[PDB]
């Protein structure tokens, strides 16, 4: 609610920008247009690339490195939007900026936003 | 049993009695002082290696035996993906198959058949100890049995911790007990956001208890010959490896020319590198994977060489989806990602990183 | 109690306590069964636009299909496909314009035709869902044309090929009947009935005229295609019944959907879609209000419910919130959709009892076009 | 505000949806994107197409023609929206009707919707409409 | 005291009582002058986006600029053309991919070139003004592309053409500085000065180092062109000022615009459009409020206006709104704008008092990005 | 003054002494019983019915020409019109201004009226006689007689009676679709007289009368530029232009267009969907069922007002027909069908 107070992860309900995996995310969740936490919306195409970001899990007091991946080949669905900027540096240190569309790599070229997945691919260190 | 099973491979392990002319053992190709590759100069330099009759060259690079037993055993998942195995075609289903592959491979140790195999533990009083207390008095007069013993006895050896200790700088870190240098640490994080993630980490998703740095998936990277290798094995101009399609029992053309994805750890050490040993340095492995992303006309040529990489040995069912992620590294991201990948380094191998 | 973005966290915890692996993929829908609803958002006439696909029994959105200008959406009614026709143009809004139908698989979503219109022959028009149709078999789809005159387009879904042009009289809306044929609603209140070949005008019948020209006809009758059954009401909430099952228009009984006390309070139909027919329980439903005459296309609350053969009427719901458009589910226990364009909204309602059982939010700009496929 | 009340139009504010010349304006108004009430915003195209209303204009008392011409070649404004139907016919009597893209006629075959005008072209009303 | 809308309908009431007559016709904007302001609203990574162009002095909207998805618009200081580099697909999301650049005359706004940049080289991202830009003379638009590497697109507006991608190193945004030359910031912690030609490789030198890893340059520095003036604030409102008038970068004193008090009480800078600078009176204007370190993209209430010679402050301005990104206009008492992307809201505010002396709203999705012209 | 000028204008008007051999007078070809038109030269003969609503010819801040008499203006405006037209030997061919003055001199009463209104003598002075002629016809065609405003229109815009639905539904596509754009006085707001014009000059590409052409003696080689052939117009853009006509009496003023060419009012209206319609019978004239025929001028045609993209269907052409019959002055209501 208070958007300049200090974001505040939750580990129980995966549609909420306080989500706590959605500590980098800025977009939209693919939860929400028929994708799941981790995987695209059919129609869409999952990029390669990523972005990082170190996440605080209030579950088990870990930080994971949460590398979003964006579907792309749609236009942003429009459905639960966040952005959240932790640890969230400029663009001229791409692994940790989140204004960039990482699209690349998505089959057929796929280069337009519709929203982000956020899967973990490790332990921060 | 479980100790003193590796115990009796630890024998074996060293015991050139196991070749045919008794000139080696698996610790000839597999060198501890070297995380068990071979430091053997032949006819290829160190990218292949020359079996128990001294002049027969393999046509594949010597791959290190740490970490080999996080493998799993040889499958096809629900989706259609080979994994785990061993051999760089995961010919074998496990250690204990390798083992008793390599002992009669007339290239390598080249023993003509169980019976020479169980004949030679036989001549050797602590093997008739050792063997019979374990699996029973008169197996070394079985050759089954005794081959089968021996194999195993091996593959228990290679999974003691000594193979994989996971004492890293890697692993110190991960710990917490020590921290990258800033150009370890973006190499980390290059290494975890580009397409190196796709391959060389265990799991798609969720943290590995022991990481590896492999999914131990198959795939074709899209490799040329190593032509002075191919000379040496003599397999022929016209030869094709094709990689997991080689394997006995695999049919599907769309398993041409893969490979199983290697263990990163230990890899600044276990050079020359790929599966035929064709990249003498670690920078032009990592190189290698720009001719896929960068447009620049430097980003085809292989600088150990100044020529092109090459045409891919086998230019079907190249893993394209993962290797054209769009992205070049640029020289920044290649030194470090060396560092990162310096960091995969035993303990007992750091001082191996000066020269 | 628990919402879907709850338990979704929950197993998220589940699997990675549990170290379960998964690979990050495309999802595939759901097969399209009865209950899966689908809302186009025409966006208040923006150059580009969206349609969501719904699993009404959940309250999910399972999926989405990006569109161009205005675009026309059908859905198979036997739940193999669906498809829409669209508009796009070289640089945004200007330039060269391309309209074309794409057929997209429904579990997938991927495009299996994308099928030009020669000469951007589409009318463009705020959504009617009867100004684009399908032929009982699924092999033809039958689009208005406007300009230069009314005419009706054929695309061939099989050889993924448009065909030809049809001339046809001043008339409006398809309701196609056979692999050959549908009707359409003439300026002059007559319907025109519509044959057409491989090639040759078509053999064109008009029916009696069955209004006068001071009553008027909504722009979004219902029609069952399954049934035969084309149900058209006035302004005033007057409903004509035109049985179309034996091949030629038979007309049934009017019946009132108002009574004429409430008329005279001011009870008049209103919104988008505001009328509704279920196939099985022949039944009709009706969004209406109190209103001025001329605030026909605004919201209304309440929708009422009426038997098909005697107009008697059923129920008569309150529906809660600012509804312009309805339809219903075809099985049996049917639901009842209320999607709100105000709010972008899809309530989702119990049809016998009326009561709301779920919301589907965030339906983008302007939602006003709900479809659903007759697969019983 | 009750959306369902009969429309009362008023002659003070062209931007407000109840301005009594918009009683069948459907879409945006002109001139919130940079037109007035009767010309269009630069870089749009002018539709020769129109639709037509008798609205009444509460200041003389007398109902005028408002022939509305659309805007056409960009993406809808989206500023000042509304959407009124007084006197407004179903499709099939298209003179009067409204959810129509009346973009006909518009230079370079402009057929996108961008916002509409609100001109008088006479002094009259209809059968069907009348004050 | 009277609206726009108000006096319009008085006007319109005159002429009809007086029977004037007027051609329905297009209208031009006026003509551009200091106080034209434009406002991109990228709509939240929408597959198409608009421009609003504003009348700040009037606060009234003079016309509208379509584009595709997240283009980046610049304005010639001259206010003899605008124009934009543009990204759209052949099925509004989906398929082929062109880029483009467009020019527009800044009255009629017709399209005056629509030049394609071939292999779809520009760089997509939520919209830095300083990731396209005009060399001062007006003839060369210069782009940012990512991948597969940083690199610089070199358009001729001149003669309406492509001309050719120059290698960089690992550096990012573009501050032209002559017809051949500009300068970008490194990941290294240098700028590079760029020096090229129509064929061979570009002259690259760098300067110093002049921030540390752990210092954070914003996304959106203020750049004066015509007073080669680059001021690059931090995460912590330190701000770097860089001086390119001789064509070599001279660094001038770095300043605080927040004092050691505020900062310990969590007052930093935030937003999008984070900081303005108004050449003519030397002063930097940047938005700040108390907030935590990581909520750097959040919307301020105030504005602090500092000396850019000596880092004094001048004052602190309650906004009264939640805006993201602000500019100035160039002339004499600028004006200062505050645009709120939430409440899609451009408001008007005198630079010198603080004031809010005007708003106009509707404007767009999400809107982000203020021009100016310093036609001065 | 003012009566009397228009009553010796009255006088004039049906005076076959202006003619050059005392054959025929302005009312032979403008018959009062046909609303002033030719109830029995290479273009029609037009209505003078409002003619004097119609402004001085002029060329407007926007360039484009308006107003004058003639389909090519070339005539200033009514008394210039009167003077040519008495001079022109396709019309009244008088050889020159002192044999006009001759033949009213000849007469007593015309000493005595242009006397009593010019001056004594002023039919002995050639150029003063001739210029007070034509300034009389112009009065005479001034008066309310030639204007009335007492069509059915009219009477329905005064509230006193209705339109019936099929005039209705002719008036409202009269007023959207692209009539409106020529045949109405102003761009909006609502005109004080209306007649149907907006008095420009366009070309809509008709094809040449090959009968009235053959008869007309100008030769098969003769190509009419309209307005281009006003003297002091040399804008080649002009060429092939002609004044928009007012549509008032238009039911009972037939054949069409300026040359004639069509018989029928609803063939005239026809005429323009073959720029809209895409249907073969569309590009065939129904009274001849051929091709309509390739512009006389293919060049500065109004494209853009004519290519509507709507075609006109045989239920809007009745329409039209409907409401274009009720702009018939009431006295010509008779000779409606
Ligand atoms: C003459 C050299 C030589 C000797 C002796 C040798 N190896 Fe190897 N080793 C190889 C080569 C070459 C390969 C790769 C062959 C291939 O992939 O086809 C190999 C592969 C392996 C692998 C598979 C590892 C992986 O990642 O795929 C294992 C396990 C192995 N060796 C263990 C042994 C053991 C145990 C012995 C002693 C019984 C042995 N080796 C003796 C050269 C040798
Ligand atoms: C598509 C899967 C895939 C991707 C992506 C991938 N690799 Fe590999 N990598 C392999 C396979 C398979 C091999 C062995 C190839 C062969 O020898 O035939 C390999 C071999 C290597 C080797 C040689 C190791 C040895 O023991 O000889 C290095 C070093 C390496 N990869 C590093 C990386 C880096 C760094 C990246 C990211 C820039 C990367 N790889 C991306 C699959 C991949
Ligand atoms: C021999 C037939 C004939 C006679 C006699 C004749 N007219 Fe005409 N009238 C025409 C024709 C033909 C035109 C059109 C000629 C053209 O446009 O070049 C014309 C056009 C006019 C017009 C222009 C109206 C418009 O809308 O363009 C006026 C006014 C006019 N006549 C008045 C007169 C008067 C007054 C007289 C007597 C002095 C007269 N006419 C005698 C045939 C005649
Ligand atoms: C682009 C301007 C323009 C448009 C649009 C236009 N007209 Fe005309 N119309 C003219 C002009 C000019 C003439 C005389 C043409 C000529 O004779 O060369 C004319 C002639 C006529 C005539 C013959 C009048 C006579 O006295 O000979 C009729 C009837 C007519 N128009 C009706 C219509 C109707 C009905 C429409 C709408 C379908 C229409 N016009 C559209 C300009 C226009
Ligand atoms: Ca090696
Ligand atoms: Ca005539
Ligand atoms: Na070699
Ligand atoms: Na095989
Ligand atoms: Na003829
Ligand atoms: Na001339």
């Amino acid at each position: 609610t208070d958007p300049r107070a200090k974001w505040v992860p939750q580990d129980n309900d995966i549609q909420a920008c306080d989500y706590w995996r959605h500590c980098s995310i800025d977009g939209n969740i693919c939860d929400c247009s028929g994708g799941s936490l981790t995987n695209c919306p059919p129609g869409t195409k999952l990029a390669t690339a990523s972005w990082v970001a170190s996440c605080y899990n209030p579950t088990d007091g870990q930080s994971y490195l949460i590398a979003y991946r964006d579907c792309c080949g749609y236009n942003v669905s429009g459905r639960c939007p966040c952005l959240n900027t932790e640890g969230e540096l400029p663009v001229y240190r791409p692994e940790f900026a989140n204004d960039i569309i990482w699209c690349f790599g998505a089959e057929d070229d796929a280069m337009t936003y519709h929203c982000t997945i956020s899967p973990i691919v490790g332990k921060a260190s | 049993a479980d100790d003193a099973l590796a115990a009796l491979g630890a024998q074996l392990f060293v015991d050139p009695a196991l070749s045919r002319n008794a000139t080696q053992s698996c610790a000839t190709c597999h060198d501890p002082a070297r995380a068990f590759t071979d430091p053997r100069e032949g006819k290829a330099g160190l990218a292949v290696s020359v079996g128990d009759d001294g002049q027969s060259h393999g046509d594949r690079n010597t791959p290190t035996l740490g970490y080999a037993a996080l493998v799993p055993a040889f499958h096809r998942d629900a989706n259609g993906k080979y994994k785990g195995g061993q051999f760089w075609d995961g010919r074998a289903d496990d250690l204990k198959q390798q083992a008793g592959q390599v002992m009669l491979n007339p290239v390598e140790m080249a023993m003509p058949d169980r019976a020479a195999v169980a004949a030679r533990l036989r001549d050797d009083p602590a093997y008739r100890t050792g063997f019979e207390a374990l699996f029973g008095k008169g197996v070394l007069d079985d050759p089954e049995r005794a081959f089968d013993a021996a194999a195993e006895a091996l593959a228990a050896y290679q999974a003691t911790g000594e193979f994989s200790p996971f004492d890293s700088k890697y692993d110190r870190v991960m710990r917490g007990e020590e921290k990258f240098t800033p150009l370890e640490e973006f190499g980390y994080t290059v290494f975890i956001t580009w397409n190196c993630r796709l391959c060389h980490m265990q799991r798609k998703q969720g943290v590995a208890e022991r990481e590896t740095f492999t999914n131990f998936e198959y795939h074709n990277i899209g490799l040329p010959v190593n032509e002075t290798a191919r000379e040496a094995s003599g397999l022929g101009a016209d030869h094709v490896d094709h990689g997991l399609l080689a394997r006995p029992g695999i049919e599907d053309p769309a398993q041409s020319g893969r490979f199983k994805v290697p263990s990163l750890r230990n890899v600044a050490v276990t050079g020359p590198y790929m599966h035929n040993g064709v990249f003498t340095d670690l920078r032009t492995a990592i190189l290698f994977y720009n001719k896929y992303t960068s447009r620049r006309p430097e980003a085809k040529i292989n600088p150990e060489t100044g020529a092109p990489w090459g045409e891919p040995e086998v230019a079907r069912n190249l893993s394209l989806a993962e290797l054209q992620s769009g992205l070049m590294l640029d020289d920044g991201r290649v030194d470090a990602l060396v560092a990162f990948l310096e960091t995969l380094t035993d303990r007992r191998y750091e001082p191996l990183l000066e020269e | 109690q628990e919402t879907q973005g709850q338990a979704a966290a929950r197993a998220a915890a589940a699997d990675l306590a549990a170290g379960q692996d998964d690979e990050p993929r495309i999802l595939e829908a759901p097969a399209p069964d009865a209950r899966r609803v689908y809302v186009n958002d025409p966006a208040h006439f923006a150059a580009v636009t969206q349609q969501f696909v719904i699993d009404g029994e959940a309250g999910r959105v399972i999926g989405m299909i990006d569109g161009g200008f205005l675009p026309n959406p059908v859905v198979a009614d036997d739940g193999s496909f669906i498809a829409h026709a669209s508009t796009v143009f070289s640089r945004i809004a200007r330039g060269e314009r391309t309209d074309y139908v794409e057929v997209f698989d429904p579990v997938t979503l991927l495009p299996t035709a994308d099928i030009e219109l020669p000469d951007a022959p589409r009318f463009l028009v705020g959504t009617y869902p009867w100004m684009t149709s399908l032929t009982p078999d699924g092999k033809t789809l039958l689009f208005y044309q406007f300009s230069p005159a009314p005419a009706v387009g054929v695309v061939d879904l099989e050889g993924k090929a448009f065909k030809r042009m049809l001339d046809v009289p001043d008339c409006y809306h398809i309701f196609p009947t056979a692999p050959d044929t549908f009707f359409m609603h003439c300026r002059d209140g007559s319907l025109a009935k519509v044959a057409f070949g491989t090639e040759g005008t078509p053999e064109i019948t008009h029916t009696e005229v069955f209004h006068p020209e001071d009553e008027f006809l909504i722009n979004h009758p219902a029609y069952s295609q399954k049934a035969g059954r084309l149900v058209w009401p006035t302004y005033t909430g007057k409903i004509h019944q035109i049985d179309l099952s034996s091949g030629d228009a038979k007309f049934l009984p009017a019946v009132e959907a108002l009574t004429e006390a409430e008329r005279a309070d001011g009870w008049r139909p209103g919104g988008w879609q505001q009328v509704a027919y279920h196939r099985a329980l022949d039944r009709i439903y009706l969004l209406v209000d109190q209103r001025d005459e001329w605030r026909h296309k605004t919201a209304s609350r309440f929708v009422v419910v009426l038997d098909a053969k005697t107009g008697e009427r059923l129920a008569k719901f309150e529906m809660g919130h600012e509804i312009d458009s309805i339809n219903v589910s075809q099985d049996e226990k049917p639901l009842l959709y209320a999607l709100s364009t105000g709010d972008k909204t899809l309530y989702i309602h119990d049809a016998e009892s009326g009561e709301e059982l779920r919301s589907v939010n965030q339906l983008g700009h302007g939602p006003q076009v709900i479809t659903t496929a007759d697969m019983g």
